[PDB]
DNA sequence: TACTAAA
């Protein structure tokens, strides 16, 4: 008699959290026939009637897009037929999870279905897959009323969840058929270009046999940055500085090394004249004195891009390795969700409670105990994106429980969190300016007045420098030696992983869960090889591939087509244009590029001959 | 008269040859020193100049330059910034001006920050050096207290390239 | 045999 309402979330953690919020603590939770997706049951009032609530979670995209079997054989049909004469269906991602069968079995008798997926894009696609899977299972509607309900929320809070339960909406088919079109375009471009490339280049050169040449709307733009950096390094003409420096002795054993105000001159004759006006002199006079107090701003909340950047730069970890370590930590229940964009702590976040967990560790015993006595500084106001709260420590840990890989990532997360709550570093800057003849010189130093987040992140510290001697205007000191420094301009170094992530995020090439994969893809396909300092070095195969792309059609490497084609697809989401025309038109424009690619492939082959 | 106009230019500071000054004169009619100066300013100095720079200036045999003198600027390059990055702010601006008179070319350096002369100054512009100028190592030292830009309307040859 | 991008 008791009707049942099924709810579905996008992850087990969100499922459990929402079930706990709704049920007031009356969970009845058990694993399903997956081992990774659970089912929580309770009772409530829905549409003014006492019913049962059953809630579960999918594990991401239930389904993905793939051609039929025949057109996957790579030889029956040329890639030219993939654009228009190739049907596409949907298969299951992670077939070991049996998620489609799980949603089949859970739902037999659920009169109403309620949805709790994320409000961003790539959530409407998942919700419509879940609907298309579960609809032929439920007990229909006895009357003419409705059953399918979509719930919209911005953050995991009691008030937001209650409001989302109060007001109920509907799924957006127009928004789903934008990510659907993007998936179809990605497949039909990156599977019609890579086949031609690996059947043309592998069919002529023996050194490239049994090797894969891949093209994609993200992989090739990612390689473009490294190739551009390599081009800038290769085409560089060093010049010749001429910097003049001086020494001043105050009393004894204190020789201040000055710096030129005109920091450089690109002329030997001018440098020689300036030396000649200075070296035959033996007195320097003070003219200025500044004791301005400055401050170093504490870091914001940890984001996934910042975590990957710091893991690459300092911890010496690759992006995918760092992501896997963070995922293992989150699954084990130590840190919270490691794929975010937010940088603002929510209002209800129990900072005092979470910071009390690390009150016994030997590394932070002094800092945490102090910070809990004179009050905690409020976190910096950063950015909010409606995603999960930032990566913060959730349970106590020690080097014994964790390994040599997860502990280091945990150490940075629990140190970045404390620095976000502590004070700022207030350092007093003292600058003294002398006058050795007509020219000017200055000396600067820093002294720390009250270290803040420095004591928890020692690597981001104001360096220890000797205090400047006391001197007011009108004091004269003896002069030592003055000479030129024939420095030379140095070429830029190769592209690092940290710098690439910023470049990736600026142009929106990849999402938070796709940045590590794209960087790994170009490193596992011999396009780019890693080196010391986590630097990316383009290889011979990568250099010839991107350079040939510029000669043929620059609209395949430029880091603007991916953002631009997404803007065109937003027209379907906003309802201005229908699904068929935009996909049909954007497929036709890419069909002309492929035919222009095949007829001009000899332009790229000329470059490969020198390489291989 | 022609002699009166020549004398007037003589104390004005312009030093131009006889061919140049009969070139600047519109006609043997009533022409004022103002229009003579304007016409000369328009014309390129390399064809109207005289031999008034003391010569050997590129060497160290000359100490200082006196009197109000009119000179033209050929090339301006920022010696505090590299060729590739001509707008870098890592160094204060400091310009080297190749300064011609039509016969002998000297080199001047910006010793104190000016505002009138900039990198976007058309070649052929003229400056006046009234005051005392220091010739240190064969280089003129330009200060805001002895340099006055008089503008210029000459056929541009750079065209931003 | 692969391919593409993404939760
Ligand atoms: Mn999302």
């Amino acid at each position: 008699v008791m009707k049942t309402v099924l709810m579905v979330a996008e992850k087990p953690s969100l499922a459990q959290s929402i079930a706990k919020i709704l049920s007031r603590g009356s969970l009845s939770s058990h694993k399903g026939l997956n081992g990774a997706c659970s089912v929580h049951e309770y009772t409530g009032t829905f549409a003014g009637q006492p019913v049962r609530f059953k809630m579960t979670s999918v594990c991401g995209h239930v389904m993905t897009l793939d051609f039929l079997g025949k057109y996957n054989k790579w030889d029956k049909v040329d890639p030219a037929e993939l654009f228009s004469q190739a049907p596409t269906e949907k298969k299951e991602a992670n077939p070991k999870l049996n998620m489609v069968k799980f949603l089949q079995v859970e739902g037999r008798g659920c009169d109403y279905i309620v949805l709790w997926l994320d409000c961003d894009k790539e959530g409407e696609n998942i919700c419509f897959e879940v609907l298309d899977a579960v609809l032929p299972v439920m007990n229909k509607a006895h009357g003419g009323e409705k059953t399918v309900f979509r719930a919209r929320f911005s953050s995991i809070t009691d008030t937001d969840i209650c409001n989302a339960m109060a007001c109920l909406g509907e799924p957006d088919h127009n928004e789903a058929l934008s990510v659907d079109a993007r998936q179809e375009l990605d497949l039909r471009i990156g599977c019609a270009f890579t086949r031609f490339q690996t059947k043309y280049f592998q069919g002529k050169y023996g050194d490239l046999d049994s090797s894969l040449i891949s093209f994609g709307p993200c992989q090739t733009p990612t390689l473009g940055f490294c190739v551009e950096r390599h081009d800038k390094i290769q085409s560089f003409k060093p010049e010749t500085y001429w910097v003049l420096q001086a020494k001043v002795n105050t009393d004894k054993d204190r020789s201040l090394l000055l710096d030129w105000d005109r920091v450089r001159v690109f002329d030997r004759e001018i440098a020689q004249m300036f030396l000649n006006m200075t070296k035959l002199e033996k007195e320097a006079q003070v003219e200025a004195t500044s004791r301005k107090e400055k401050a170093k701003q504490r870091p914001l909340a940890l984001n996934t891009v910042e975590m990957l950047r710091v893991a690459s730069s300092s911890l010496g970890m690759g992006p995918q390795h760092a992501m896997q370590t963070a995922e293992r930590l989150y699954t084990q229940g130590y840190i919270s969700y490691p794929r975010t964009e937010t940088t603002h702590y929510p209002e209800n976040f129990d900072l005092k409670g979470s910071l009390r967990q690390q009150a016994n560790h030997p590394y932070w015993a002094d800092t945490v105990k102090r910070l809990l006595a004179e009050g905690i500084n409020r976190p910096r106001k950063g950015h909010d994106a409606g995603d999960h709260p930032p990566i913060t420590p959730m349970k106590s840990a020690t080097e014994a429980e964790l390994g040599g890989d997860a502990w280091r990532l945990y150490e940075y997360i629990t140190r970045h969190f404390i620095a976000t709550v502590s004070h700022d570093c207030k350092y007093l800057q003292s600058t003294i300016s002398f006058r050795i003849g007509p020219e000017l010189f200055t000396c600067s130093g820093k002294t720390v007045l009250s270290p803040g987040f420095t004591e928890v992140m020692p690597w981001q510290s104001v360096p220890l420098e000797e205090s400047l001697p006391t001197c007011q205007r009108g004091d004269a000191f003896p002069v030592g030696e003055v000479k030129m420094l024939e420095k030379q301009t140095n070429p830029p170094d190769y592209l690092t992983e940290a710098e690439l992530i910023t470049l990736m995020e600026k142009h929106g090439i990849g999402t938070d869960a796709s940045i590590p994969v794209h960087i790994n893809n170009i490193c596992q396909r011999n396009y780019v090889t890693v080196e010391s300092g986590r630097r990316l070095k383009p290889t011979n195969l990568g250099i010839v591939l991107v350079h040939g792309y510029y000669k043929i059609d620059a609209e395949l490497v430029l880091p603007t087509i991916r953002s631009a084609v997404e803007k065109q697809l937003n027209l379907i989401a906003q309802g201005k244009a229908d699904y068929r025309q935009v996909l049909g038109h954007t497929l036709d424009v890419f069909k002309r590029k492929f035919h222009y690619f095949v007829d001009s492939i000899a332009g790229m082959d000329e470059l490969m001959e020198v390489s291989f | 008269m022609a002699q009166v106009a020549g004398a007037a230019l003589s104390q004005a500071g312009w030093y131009l040859s006889d061919e140049g000054i009969e070139a600047c004169t519109s006609s043997p009619d009533k022409v004022n020193v103002n229009d003579i100066i304007l016409i000369a300013l328009n014309t390129d100095l390399r064809t109207i100049g005289k031999k008034f720079l003391p010569s050997d200036i590129n060497s160290g045999k000359v100490e200082k330059l006196e009197g109000p003198c009119v000179l033209q600027i050929q090339k301006i390059r920022n010696v505090a910034a590299p060729k590739d990055n001509e707008e870098s702010q890592a160094a204060p601006r400091m310009l080297r001006l190749q300064m011609t008179d039509g016969h002998i070319s000297c080199t001047a350096v910006e010793f104190s920050y000016m505002s009138k002369i900039s990198l976007n100054t058309p070649p052929g512009t003229k400056v006046k050096l009234s005051g005392i100028v220091d010739i240190k190592n064969g280089f003129l030292l330009l200060n805001d207290s002895n340099t006055t830009v008089l503008g210029g309307e000459v056929e541009h040859l750079i065209e931003k390239w």
